[PDB]
């Protein structure tokens, strides 16, 4: 229920991905259109829970430490739905062709739940 | 035979499978008519997870049985 969007994005990583790649652009303006409760969920899907650290999503964690939220490209298929890897808070994100494919794919992704 | 599958809360399809069949070639199918990547399905028939080694005879798979499927999108 409190995400500066912004903070989050200035403490994100990328590989292969650049901050202005095209992908990039569609995931942040797709998260900031959703719910609190659906940050909430990415956050969940991304990192196992949805807490906000109170330094800010600079002292993020991870397993044995800090571990900034990091997107990474997956290459291999643009038909696949996106994956988490909460360990290494990190979110698989496929190269999609638009951005209500990844927005659509990301909210399909966050609001599978229970499991 | 004909299975059906139910996929998390929503929709449910129909497959033609043999009990010889393995979980890889239902799962395969089930990307045939959803596009899901095997890789990111699991397979649970009341209880227990389905291996992609085993077949549908091991699991004492009936006819019209409704198998659910479940997203797997999150490791370690
Ligand atoms: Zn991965
Ligand atoms: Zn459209
Ligand atoms: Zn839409
Ligand atoms: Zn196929
Ligand atoms: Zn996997």
């Amino acid at each position: 229920p409190t995400i500066d969007i912004d903070d989050l994005k200035s403490n994100t990583e990328y590989h292969k991905y650049q901050s202005n790649s095209i992908q990039i652009q569609w995931f942040w303006r797709a998260l900031r259109s959703f719910d609190q409760a659906d940050r909430a969920k990415f956050l969940q899907f991304v990192t196992g829970t949805s807490k906000v650290p109170l330094q800010g999503f600079a002292a993020l964690e991870g397993m044995n430490g800090i571990q900034k939220f990091q997107i990474h490209r997956d290459d291999r298929s643009t038909d696949r739905l996106p994956s988490a890897h909460t360990c290494f808070n990190q979110l698989d994100l496929p190269a999609y062709e638009s951005f209500e494919k990844l927005r659509h794919m990301l909210l399909l992704a966050i609001q599978e739940n229970s499991e | 035979m004909q299975i059906f599958v139910k996929t998390l809360t929503g929709k449910t399809i129909t497959l033609e499978v043999e009990p010889s069949d393995t979980i890889e070639n239902v799962k395969a199918k089930i990307q045939d008519k959803e596009g899901i990547p095997p890789d990111q399905q699991r397979l649970i028939f009341a209880g227990k997870q389905l291996e992609d080694g085993r077949t549908l005879s091991d699991y004492n798979i009936q006819k019209e049985s409704t198998l659910h499927l479940v997203l797997r999108l999150r490791g370690c």
